């Protein structure tokens, strides 16, 4: 009894064609409308729990896109253009994603006509070429300018990309705390020296940024409440060797016939760590962290000598403290001098919400601060860090390139008439495709009135009609509920969000639009 | 859930490759079937049967299917054995290469609906020129009509018997035609009657001018064998009979029980003698018949034989020439069973059987099939039905055409020569099915087991 | 609140009637147009149907969806009422509720894009009677072999076009009928169509009179008049019983016989009365009786039995016999009068595929039209057979409205244009519906384009070119013109090309499709049930 | 019924296939099932593909080769063409499309001929003489022998044709970097090695950003400072930079008192004379793939040296080839010789990622980088597929020599050389040489379907205007004009090697394929 011989494996899936693509279309816009509602100034934020049953809100779409583990293929396109734009530039992923998908959405009607994909991509490519190119003659410096402060544009930009998270209506405090955070940050510019400190409780209006390095960490040992808790002006040792007898060391067996000689032996393991102590000590210090444990009976010797020391501490926030007090971590006891001893304005450790910490501060050469958040939420923690990452990334690249344009959609209503008005040179197929890009890319002030609920028609027809003329920074006010020149009301956000956004939503219709039909694996 | 919930859907280049992979496979399972070189096959049925027969329709026949375009070809080959016998052997063969042409065309992207009408022309000039290339022949001439048949039969079994088949084909087919349409008289093949009795070898069996009756004689006495019998046909039941209106009877006196009981034997005997006013010999019926009446008809000498199926009794009528009563005191010697030339009970072994010979001019007859078993009289009963089918389609039309793929050559540079002088996109289409045409003579090569591609050449050129 | 099934509410359940519109929609999407490629149906167990008509299509698929029934029931009324456009209708519907979402989708609000619809429709019934072309002046034959050549392709026999729409023609002339008393109405479904597999369609016969899908009952009983008796009784042909309740009791046995005797003797005089007047053929859709049987051989008569009602009325209409349910008359007396019979040439019963049905050729009282098909399997035969249908349903619509439409797609060629323009008139927001519904409708040149495999684009794009300049320089009498092609794969004029549809084709296919878009926009809720 | 008879019951559960039924049908019908699989692959018009494999992972691709690997499959010859095809990918780069379709024409015209009854075996014969034909012919069809080593411009415009090939949009971008990279790296280890480049993928900052440094990189942490040296003293160490602890187990033993103090105290003591000793022959960076001891990062700092990290066998190789000092499993000696040069190294952002950059000015030649940049890492799959492809390509020219106009043009030529060949042949093997030759218009075939156009009398005009002798035009790719281009100032070659390889191994696939007639197959 013999049988056909099959091609591939049994049940392997196969799906070739227009319902391919126009199937990955649609794939592509239910991906959308779980993040439709989420950008705008009203817009929104939303709440996924794992299987795990750990709750998680976000209001950041990249942050929900990789909580919403997409098995469809095409979508998974689009998730990682989320985390792109998330390592790029921040909020806008929300933004990106709506773009892509309403340029899928534009597109497919043509697609239902048998037009070959590479002509699409072609136009996208060109048009988005040429949008890139607008929107950097149209950037706008400030440093040229004479009314900016080098950060007021800083603090600007901070106020635009917070207004949309959950802190929105802080933004006038985060914003200065962010901008003179960052002010700090130089020249490394790296987002790992500032840590973020998730303390719980409290009011996030009372959070707090301290000019020096918190633990929201400790360790109970024998005398750590002894020890006297302030240090007025204190020397900062730094020790990553621990200070134990032989917890850890090295591995030996030893051999003495003298009893005496045992007792020499024991004696002299405790003259290891007297001797370390004493180095210590010498030293003229009086605060020592460990990455590594610390024994009790060092604890008990700065508490008598009137020293205070902590071990355990996580290594990253050591980093940030030597990089604060200008010290340098030292794990030979040995070779201590005073050169690498930092120094801090003071020294404390404070209770907060029940949780011990530790604080120095004041140190005016410190190029790291650190942010104690306060927050009744739990959830509050990780939301609130996320927005502040976002706010701290974005004031990164904003420092970096001296380029800032409009926000309220007012770039892309912008892009949208130069696009439009191009089009009209263009004859062929090729116009068509413009003019259906136009139409996508207006989406961004659409979504942006619909959270708003208003009647986003009259908004957007008013908006084209005084945006042929009137002036360019013209878009949706939210409060206003119409048209205002957000350049002057200050929604201010970086070029480099939209024109890395265009660029990617461009490569990804590209992407997806390039595929005829999937084949699956069992 | 959207559409039906379980039912699957496909598309486009997918399903045409789909459907041309299974024509091409029907025609493959059937391609070692024709020619006179022909295999011979053999079918396992569903309940417990022996099947073996070149046709290719019952082939087919006794095939279920999946694919529906399968099932499609299947239907199609029943056709075209209904209405013509043969070319069954063939049919389906050239319609699959006519498709596995046909899909070259498609991945040309050529649109489906233009190669249709390309074939539409092409149908028409092949027509055309079958109609140029044929020869008309006498119908009255025998020993041409039996060239015919023998040249239609000598693929199957019956080949090696070719004398016999087609001297018994010709005898049953001229013997049949219904002259009451004026000169338009039709024959039919449902009077021809064909029966399988195991025994005996194939030279034995024979045509009988008449009919056979696989029934008896009811009682002992009357004559099984009669020289110029007299035949009535009863179609109503000889017997008395239920009341159709649900009647009742009250008797109260006593005689009235047996008066009514003695009432249902005279109505036997009137209608007894009601049939022998007429002097008939022979009482046929499809109903039964009261061994009363056959008492009295016993007295008067007739046979009389019972139950018989309606189609025999139409078919009885034919030969003898009366017509079927139903009626006895309407009986009319019209109808009296006159032009049996002699009427007899034999027996072929363990059974009797009836034998009605001799008509003056019998226009129904039955064929009489003895042969080994009945699964090799069916073969042989099959092509019998497809040899005195092509007879009929000869008196039909007295036109025609040189076989043997030489006809289809000539189609084929016809065709070639309309192609080539008609250019366009329809072009490749036209040359292809002429191309496709050429296959009916390669596979009688293959079946024959030369060098086909040679001699297809040398055939061509 | 309610057990046994949830609710949706909103986007997700526009967004669901739309998915499925566009389901069904692209079910049939590959059907339509002279390049339409037809569908078939392994139906469970393999009685398969190949056909192509839409609404074929959609009542022989199982459909669970709401909007998806409301639109398989609104492709069953267009079949209902004009034939095809079921290639089409469909697609419009599917396509006009798309882009009114698509608005919708936005936040439109839907009854403005009702409104719009409304309007929308009104303007284009208004345009197209500006746009229409009277047949009159033109020739009757001519125009009707071109509407019917028209439908003709899209179908299996649309390269027989010319050959199928010729016997069309005459069979539907050959059904004329005098209406109201004013009216020259032609009945569909008069002219009879029987399906005989065997030989092409191409030897496919059109017979000038009526065919009978029965047999003759006695093959003793002869097989062809020449002569014209024809009789037709609807009155069984039974030994009587006593029909009701009447039972028979004896108390004198010495009658039971004869009591028997006229139980037939009954049914033998109707008979004889019958014959005495001469009709040499009958039929009968009650049972026949052997009794009859042998007496019409001795009379030699043509008898019939177990003929369908419709087809012996329409034989009562043609050879102007009258149907008789019973033998009766003003006085008790059952009796039977030769005003009763009706007249053809000849009768024949004939083998065709080893069946033999029975023909009845030109009735004098008035002619009657039978088509006989032709073909290879049942299933061509019974897929052309409703191919012929629609043709003659079209053809009738041609008669009764002395009014035609250039056809392949010049109805919304010009359409989407006209409402373009006609949109800014209105100043409110409906003239996006109004504009929506123009790119929409639109659709029935790209689905042509796309099942004829070309750059659909392009050829929209010249068709509006066209239409747009017959909308400029008012002197369009050298300016207007209409028509659109496939084969070629660029415009042409459908008028000189002959490709026409019946006007009340588009006319009711738009009237429906914006009330089928009208009921399914304005849902925004299903609640589900779990059945008991 | 329900019982028929088997005359051999050798096998315990097996498929047993024969009568050449499998060959005549069964085995053409997966090869002409491959041919359409990847039929859309191949061409310029040709767009992409993805397939996830059976862990659920994600492949867009175009490059044929790649997505048959991704497919499991199950008939016998489908493996056949499909790692024939695969082995021409190792040797030559672009081809896969090539042969794999070569390979469904040549069977599918061949099922053809043994319908037609030609005898299978010569078929083979017709099909093995007419190869050799075409070998013996093509060389006839070079034009432009490109000879410029180490020009930018020249190599520029010939690899165009394969990152056309495999995307195309972005053929400027990728031309100019993979120029770039081939003209950096002059024959070092011999002969401009495809090992030689590498490539790194970096998330976000779209494909036009995308660059390529002539050193070598790593996304990698650091352990003290982050500093360049215009004179960069680079120190290798497979070993683990650590005290050289004894394989054997070596337990430290101590008998009296002082034996502690002395024992940490010297530890510590020669750590940092090892770590003196590195840093007095001015080495300031140093890098390792075994463990780092905590000590050793300390005296580094102390005396600001720089540390790597984690590296792999073959990082750190190639880091030893871009510096061309000699890794040292000794950590003592940090010999002047053998010891590193670079032009800079330092640690970067990008994408949120960090970047170690050994930024390099080398004349001698160095093994250089592409830096890969844009949203989908998808997308970096592929282009970066399509890059190494062309680099293959860049490859195979310096193998020896000759361009050859692509564009279908060169196949064409084949085709009527062959078929003229053909009627010249005579015997009933010229059937199989006529088909043989009718096989290669599948290429511009697919270019025709792939670009929607009327393929036939794209094919036909194609063969007038190749009748007098204008063996440089070829398939145009544009709508407006369905009809010709000419290939040569388009620019639009290919290379001799890759066209000759490709047909010889589609020749054996389908000589080996046609050639078996039953087969058998035990249960999986």
């Amino acid at each position: 009894m013999p049988t056909p011989v099959i091609l591939l494996k049994e049940g392997t899936d196969s799906s070739q064609g227009i319902p391919q693509l126009v199937s990955n279309i649609s794939a592509c816009q239910v991906i959308a409308e779980a993040v439709r509602t989420t950008l705008g100034p009203r817009g929104m934020d939303k709440l996924i729990v794992d299987g795990r049953g750990k709750a998680t809100i976000s209001n950041d779409g990249a942050t929900i896109l990789k909580l919403l583990d997409v098995v469809h293929p095409a979508a998974k396109t689009l998730v990682d253009i989320a985390k792109s734009q998330d390592a790029e530039v921040g909020d806008g992923t929300t933004s990106v994603t709506l773009l892509a998908a309403e340029f899928l959405k534009q597109v497919k009607p043509y697609v239902e006509e048998g037009l070959h994909p590479q002509i699409i991509i072609r136009a996208f490519r060109t048009a988005t070429q040429l949008a890139v190119n607008k929107i950097k003659e149209i950037a706008v410096t400030v440093k040229k300018a004479d009314k900016v402060e080098q950060r007021k544009l800083l603090e600007k930009c901070a106020m635009t990309a917070l207004s949309s998270k959950l802190i929105s209506q802080q933004k006038a405090f985060f914003a200065k705390m962010v901008v003179d955070a960052v002010m700090m940050l130089d020249d490394l510019l790296q987002l790992k020296m500032i840590g973020i400190k998730k303390v719980q409780g409290g009011a996030l209006e009372d959070s707090q940024l301290v000019a020096g390095v918190a633990f929201k960490k400790t360790f109970s040992y024998a005398g750590f409440e002894m020890q006297p808790k302030k240090y007025h002006n204190p020397k900062i040792a730094l020790l990553n060797v621990e200070l134990e007898l032989k917890a850890e060391k090295d591995n030996a067996e030893i051999r003495v016939h003298t009893v005496e000689d045992y007792q020499a032996i024991v004696d002299a393991e405790w003259n290891i760590l007297y001797d370390k102590l004493e180095k210590i000590h010498h030293s003229g210090a009086k605060v020592v962290l460990s990455k590594l444990p610390i024994g009790d009976v060092a604890t008990q010797y700065f508490a008598d000598r009137d020293m205070f020391c902590a071990g355990r501490v996580p290594e990253e926030d050591l980093k940030r403290t030597m990089m604060a007090c200008g010290g340098s971590i030292q794990t030979s006891v040995n070779a201590l001098s005073a050169d690498v001893l930092g120094r801090c304005q003071v020294f404390e450790e404070t209770q907060i919400g029940g949780e011990r910490y530790n604080f120095f501060t004041g140190c005016p050469k410190a190029k790291t601060c650190t942010f104690i958040l306060r927050g009744g939420a739990e959830q509050f923690m990780e939301e609130t860090e996320r927005s502040l990452h976002d706010a701290i990334m974005i004031v990164r690249r904003a420092i970096k390139n001296d380029s800032v344009v409009a926000g309220g959609g007012a770039i892309e209503m912008e892009l949208s008439k130069y696009l439009r008005d191009y089009s009209r040179t263009i004859p062929g197929k090729q116009q068509l495709l413009i003019g259906a890009y136009a139409k996508a890319l207006e989406i961004i002030p659409r979504q942006l009135c619909d959270n708003a609920g208003f009647d986003a028609t009259n908004i957007l027809n008013k908006l084209r009609a005084r945006h042929a003329q009137g002036g360019t920074w013209y878009g949706v006010d939210i409060n206003n509920e119409d048209i205002a020149d957000n350049f002057e009301a200050f929604v201010w956000e970086p070029a480099m969000v939209r024109i890395n956004a265009l660029t990617a939503a461009s490569e990804a219709a590209c992407l997806i639009v390039s595929v005829d039909e999937t084949i699956k694996n069992p | 859930l959207v559409l039906s919930q379980n039912t699957k859907r496909e598309s486009g280049r997918k399903v045409q490759s789909g459907n041309i992979n299974a024509a091409k496979t029907i025609a493959d399972i059937i391609r070692t079937c024709l020619g006179p070189k022909s295999m011979m096959k053999m079918l396992l049925d569903p309940m417990g049967g022996i099947v073996m027969t070149n046709d290719g329709n019952a082939i087919l026949r006794e095939i279920q299917v999946q694919h529906p375009a399968a099932k499609s070809m299947i239907e199609i080959s029943r056709t075209q054995d209904e209405e013509v016998g043969d070319g069954t052997t063939s049919v389906i063969i050239l319609a699959g290469e006519m498709l596995s042409v046909a899909e070259h065309f498609l991945e040309q992207q050529m649109h489906p609906t233009v190669v249709i009408s390309a074939y539409r022309k092409a149908l028409d000039d092949m027509i055309s020129t079958l109609k140029k290339i044929s020869i008309p022949v006498d119908i009255s001439d025998s020993d041409m009509m039996l060239n015919i048949i023998n040249s239609s039969i000598t693929t199957k079994a019956i080949s090696r018997w070719s004398s016999l088949a087609c001297n018994i084909a010709l005898d049953a087919v001229k013997m049949v035609q219904f002259e009451e349409n004026g000169r338009k008289e039709i024959d039919i093949k449902k009077y021809a009657r064909v029966e399988k009795i195991p025994g005996g070898i194939i030279e034995d069996s024979c045509v009988l001018r008449g009919v056979m009756i696989n029934k008896d004689v009811t009682h002992p006495r009357m004559r099984r064998y009669i020289k110029n019998p007299r035949i009535v046909l009863l179609d109503s039941s000889l017997e008395y009979k239920k009341g159709e209106s649900q009647t009742d009877i009250e008797i109260t006196r006593e005689e009235d029980f047996t008066r009514i009981l003695q009432m249902e034997e005279e109505y036997i005997q009137q209608l007894c003698e009601d049939i022998i006013q007429l002097k008939p010999d022979v009482v046929i019926t499809e109903k039964g018949i009261s061994d009363l009446a056959q008492h009295y008809l016993m007295r008067a000498n007739i046979t009389a034989i019972r139950r018989v199926r309606k189609t025999d009794n139409n078919r009885i009528a034919r030969a003898c020439g009366a017509r079927i009563v139903s009626r006895p005191e309407e009986l009319r010697e019209d109808d009296v069973g006159t032009g049996a030339g002699l009427l007899e009970i034999k027996k072929i072994g363990d059974e009797y059987f009836t034998f009605i010979t001799d008509c003056k001019d019998p226009k129904a007859c039955t064929i009489l099939l003895r042969g080994a078993s009945k699964e090799i009289l069916s073969e042989v009963e099959r092509n019998l039905q497809d040899a005195m089918q092509v007879c009929r389609n000869v008196l039909l039309d007295p036109q025609l055409v040189p076989g043997g793929g030489a006809s289809e050559m000539a189609v084929a540079h016809a065709l070639t020569e309309k192609s080539k002088a008609m250019t366009g996109v329809e072009q490749w289409p036209y040359r292809a099915v002429a191309q496709a045409l050429e296959v009916i003579p390669r596979t009688l090569i293959q079946n024959c087991g030369a060098s086909t591609i040679r001699l297809l050449t040398s055939l061509r050129a | 609140l309610s057990v046994f099934g949830d609710r949706s509410t909103g986007e997700t359940i526009r967004s669901q009637n739309v998915m499925a519109a566009a389901s069904i929609a692209n079910i049939v999407k590959s059907s339509l147009g002279p390049v339409g490629l037809d569908k078939m149906l392994v139906d469970d167990i393999g009685d398969v149907t190949i056909t192509n008509d839409g609404a074929t299509i959609l009542k022989l698929l199982e459909v669970e969806h709401p909007a998806a029934k409301v639109l398989c029931e609104l492709a069953d009324l267009q079949d209902k009422e004009v034939g095809d456009g079921t290639t089409s209708v469909v697609i419009i519907a599917a396509e006009l509720l798309k882009n009114a979402d698509e608005l919708v989708k936005q936040k439109i609000h839907p009854t403005s894009v009702i409104s719009g619809y409304r309007l929308a429709c009104k303007e284009a019934v208004r345009y197209i009677n500006e746009n229409l072309i009277v047949n009159t002046d033109e020739l009757g034959r001519d125009c009707l072999i071109n509407a019917a050549k028209t439908s003709m392709s899209s179908k299996i026999i649309g390269i027989n076009g010319d050959f199928f729409a010729n016997m069309v023609v005459d069979a539907v002339l050959a059904i004329k009928y005098t209406d109201i008393r004013g009216q020259p109405r032609y009945p569909v479904n008069s002219v009879n169509i029987l399906k005989a597999h065997g030989r092409s369609q191409m030897e496919s016969m059109l017979i000038s009179g009526y065919a009978l899908n029965c047999v003759v009952g006695s093959q003793g009983m002869p097989k062809r008049i020449v002569n014209a008796k024809i009789a037709c009784l609807d009155f069984s042909l039974q030994k009587t019983k006593m029909k009701l309740g009447v039972q028979v009791v004896i108390t004198d046995p010495e009658k039971l016989d004869q009591i028997r005797q006229r139980e037939s003797d009954i049914t033998k005089e109707r008979i004889q009365k019958i014959l005495a007047t001469g009709a040499n053929v009958i039929l009968t859709t009650g049972g026949i009786d052997d009794m009859c049987l042998k007496y019409f051989v001795e009379a030699g008569a043509m008898a019939v039995r177990r003929v369908l009602k419709r087809d012996l009325k329409r034989i009562a209409k043609a050879s102007g016999a009258t149907i008789l349910s019973t033998l009766a008359n003003l006085e008790g007396e059952e009796t039977f009068e030769a005003a009763m019979l009706g007249q053809a040439e000849e009768v024949v019963q004939e083998r065709i595929c080893d069946d033999e049905l029975i023909l009845i050729k030109n009735t004098k009282a008035r002619t009657s039209a039978s088509i006989i098909l032709r073909g290879a399997n049942d299933f061509m035969c019974d897929e052309m057979e409703r191919s012929l249908h629609d043709a003659l349903c079209v053809v009738k619509r041609v008669l009764e409205s002395k009014s035609v439409v250039p056809g392949g797609g010049a109805v919304e060629a010009a359409l989407s244009i006209y409402l373009e323009n006609y949109a800014t008139s209105m100043g409110s927001r409906e003239q996006l519906a109004i504009a929506e519904f123009a790119r929409s409708l639109l659709v029935i040149p790209n689905t042509l384009a796309v099942n004829a495999a070309q750059d659909s684009t392009d050829l929209v794009a010249k068709l509006r070119a066209f239409h747009n300049e017959a909308q400029v320089n008012p002197e369009r009498k050298n300016l207007k013109w209409i028509g659109l092609d496939l084969s070629n794969g660029k415009p042409r004029d459908n008028k000189q090309a002959g490709v026409f549809e019946p006007t009340i084709v588009k006319v009711k296919s738009l009237k429906f499709a914006t009330e089928a878009a009208i009921t399914i926009l304005r849902i925004d809720d299903l609640i589900k049930l779990h059945p008991e | 019924p329900k019982a028929p008879g088997f005359a051999q019951m050798l096998k315990e559960g097996a498929k047993h296939f024969s009568g050449l039924e499998e060959a005549v049908y069964r085995n053409i019908q997966a090869c002409k099932e491959l041919a359409q699989t990847t039929r859309t692959a191949y061409g310029p018009n040709g767009m992409n593909k993805m397939v996830i494999n059976h862990l659920e992972k994600l492949f867009v691709t175009n490059d044929a080769a790649t997505i048959l690997r991704e497919l499991e499959v199950q008939h016998p010859a489908a493996k056949m063409i499909v790692m024939a095809s695969h082995m021409q990918e190792q040797e030559v780069g672009d081809g896969t499309n090539f042969v794999l379709v070569f390979a469904g024409a040549l069977l599918e015209l061949a099922e053809e001929l043994l319908r037609i009854g030609l005898s299978v075996s010569e078929v083979i014969e017709g099909y093995e003489i007419a190869c050799r034909k075409a070998h013996e012919i093509l060389p006839n069809l070079v034009c432009c022998s490109a000879k410029n080593l180490r020009d930018i411009d020249e190599v520029s415009s010939l690899l165009r044709t394969s990152i056309m090939s495999k995307q195309y949009g972005n053929e400027v971008f990728l031309a100019k970097l993979i120029a770039q990279a081939c003209v950096s790296i002059f024959p070092d280890s011999g002969h401009f090695n495809v090992d030689n480049i590498r490539v790194c993928k970096i998330l976000g900052s779209g494909i036009s950003s995308s660059s390529v440094l002539h050193g070598m990189v790593f996304k990698k942490e650091t352990e003290g400072d982050v500093t360049s040296v215009k004179d960069a003293k680079i120190a290798v160490y497979s070993c683990p930079f650590d005290g050289m602890i004894t394989e054997t187990k070596g337990t430290v033993l101590i008998k009296t008192a002082e034996e502690l103090m002395n024992f940490s105290k010297g530890e510590e003591n020669l750590m940092d004379a090892q770590v003196k000793a590195i840093a007095d022959t001015g080495a300031n960076v140093v890098v390792t793939g075994g463990k780092v001891a905590d000590m050793a990062l300390h005296y580094a700092n102390k005396y600001n040296i720089m540390l790597v990290r984690l590296n792999s066998k073959w990082d750190l190789r190639r880091l030893c080839k871009t510096v061309g000092a000699t890794a040292l499993p000794r950590l003592t000696p940090p010999v002047l010789e053998e010891m590193g040069h670079c032009d800079s190294v330092y640690l970067s952002e990008v994408g949120d990622t960090q970047v170690v950059v050994f930024k390099h000015e080398k004349e001698d030649g160095a093994i250089s980088t592409i830096v890969l940049r844009g949203s989908t890492d998808n997308l970096m799959d592929d282009i970066e597929r399509a890059v190494d492809d062309g680099v293959n390509t860049f490859k195979v020219l310096t193998r020896d020599k000759r361009l050859v106009p692509g564009g279908g043009a060169t196949e064409i030529e084949l085709a009527k050389q062959i078929t003229s060949y053909g009627e010249t042949c005579p015997g009933l093997e010229q059937y199989a040489i006529k088909k043989f030759a009718e096989a290669f218009e599948a290429i511009p075939r697919a270019l025709a379907e792939n670009s929607g156009v009327k393929a036939n009398e794209v094919i036909s005009k194609l063969y007038a205007v190749h009748q007098e002798g204008n063996k440089n035009v070829g398939l145009d790719i544009e709508a407006e004009v369905p009809a010709v281009k000419d290939m040569l100032e388009a620019g639009i070659l290919d290379t001799y090697l890759g066209k000759y390889w490709a047909i010889k191994l589609a020749t054996n696939a389908a000589v080996t394929v046609l050639r078996v007639d039953q087969i058998i197959m035990a249960k999986p």
